[PDB]
């Protein structure tokens, strides 16, 4: 049965080799382009605590039942007040970042401790009891790639002549092959940098994502930033009410402003006369 | 600080490789990157204490799916543990 | 406790307060100056009772002050500047970007590096990693000194006071650099 207009919602788990299992709340990965995640958000601001807790408790139940060890994610589809299991990713995921940001818990450090035999709540590992693990604010992750939106999202390649990133309060960056002078190849993912922003509210985090995306300068290859900006500025996004079909059924998201490249043209002139 | 993980081989590339290396360093764990021929210039390779070419001769994706060579490198470097990140071998039973 | 001073302004180290409370201080300054109230929904500052401490944060200012030369600010072109990131890392750039020219007229500050953790100890591990992970070439920096401070067990303990630095001469002993890269380049340069 092909569920109609679902929210794709994922719960983060951590288990140790001593029977402790814990969830780090959920993430909303509903924003997808032809079924691939584009922007991810945590927590999901369009569900009740009551329903959030049923989903998390379900995830924990499933993973307790199998004595799951280390990091893992449980994926659900959510339709109104109902939720349905679809998948387990028995591994860390790309979008673990946002969960770290809203809970305080270093997931990758936690995987290492766990694999070395520690317990979640060992003082060194410092993960609190389930009841003491809370949501602090809201976080959004955008993956910045060389996928060119004006050319069918084909990944561009070549030397990144200018790469300048951003920072300030509420900004997290996790670099991939984004650094000034790097050569993007066509063989692997295009990912240059994962950009994440946090705020006490989703709205506060949204303002930051907008600024940061605009503030990035990347020259020598095309990026998907024009597309991310469209998503992040769209009032359906700001509302927090979107679902799996949002992108695929919102063709405004594929209209792009004309580039201002006054700089580049000026340089051609100077170059030519010189 | 750790118990028996003194050194970690990060069996991946890119963003997640760097993520794991940073966590390792914060925990005073030594790191080993691997990189394919085609990723010789990839910046994950610069973020580890050590780095080794993996999958010589293989096509580019296959290079990071070379179980035998990855293990050779782990053993030869004295790695206590391997973090497979995501994709590649992270969900591979055999590995 | 005894009063000494008021700074009737934002300060360099506002960053860490933002990190442990969640409140954007500079946005808050702008809202306030526009006439809003602290607790307007847009301004979103909670009531005193609902403002809490979340973790611990440390800030290190990375400058071109050379510890081997009396903390005199170095100058010149920053040929390599590469910063860091990941969970719990905040960066607020000054004149630190690859290709910038540090002058002697203003502060040396290149970048303020801040780290956060659920505990001070967690934040301390991150400060260490990040400081070491920085690459800055073309000028000297104070990073060797920051590392000394941040690694020192008095620092890790949380028990230090105004006199800590001035009375801890270990902090002014620096490893000798193996600049194997640079030397190798001189050789290759010379033969070429």
């Amino acid at each position: 049965k092909c569920v109609m207009n679902p929210k794709h919602i994922e719960v983060q788990i951590l288990g140790d080799t001593h029977g402790n299992i814990v969830h780090l709340f959920e993430r909303d990965c509903s924003i997808q382009r032809r079924h691939q995640k584009v922007v991810e958000v945590a927590p999901c601001n369009a569900i009740t605590s009551e329903l959030r807790n049923r989903i998390c408790d379900a995830a924990v139940k499933l993973m307790k039942n199998v004595d799951y060890i280390n990091a893992g994610t449980v994926e659900f589809l959510v339709e109104g007040d109902d939720f349905y299991f679809i998948e387990v990713n028995p591994r860390v995921q790309v979008e673990h970042t946002i969960t770290e940001m809203i809970t305080g818990i270093d997931i990758v450090q936690s995987q290492l401790f766990i694999a070395d035999g520690y317990a979640l709540h060992d003082q060194l590992v410092a993960i609190p009891k389930q009841e003491d693990i809370h949501i602090h604010g809201s976080a959004i992750q955008s993956r910045i790639t060389t996928e060119d939106p004006l050319n069918n999202f084909m990944p561009d390649t070549g030397r990144v002549d200018t790469y300048r990133s951003t920072g300030g309060f509420g900004v997290r960056l996790d670099a991939g092959n984004g650094f000034q002078g790097t050569v993007v190849t066509p063989f692997y993912d295009s990912l240059l940098v994962k950009l994440c922003t946090w705020g006490m509210t989703f709205e506060q985090a949204t303002r930051k994502m907008r600024r940061n995306l605009i503030e990035f300068r990347i020259r020598g290859v095309k990026t998907n930033i024009p597309f991310l900006l469209n998503v992040v500025r769209h009032p359906d996004f700001a509302s927090g009410n979107y679902n799996t079909s949002f992108i695929d059924t919102t063709p405004e998201l594929f209209k792009f402003p004309h580039i201002r490249d006054r700089g580049t043209k000026t340089l051609r002139y100077i170059g030519n006369v010189t | 600080m750790m118990n028996r993980i003194k050194k970690v081989l990060v069996a991946n590339r890119g963003e997640i490789a760097i993520r794991v290396m940073r966590a390792c360093t914060e925990l005073k764990i030594k790191t080993v990157a691997i990189y394919s021929q085609e990723d010789t210039g990839s910046f994950h390779r610069y973020k580890s204490d050590e780095a080794y070419l993996v999958g010589a001769g293989k096509k580019p994706i296959d290079a990071y799916l070379d179980i035998e060579n990855i293990i050779e490198i782990a053993k030869e470097s004295g790695a206590d543990a391997i973090h497979p990140g995501y994709g590649f071998l992270s969900e591979n039973i055999e590995f």
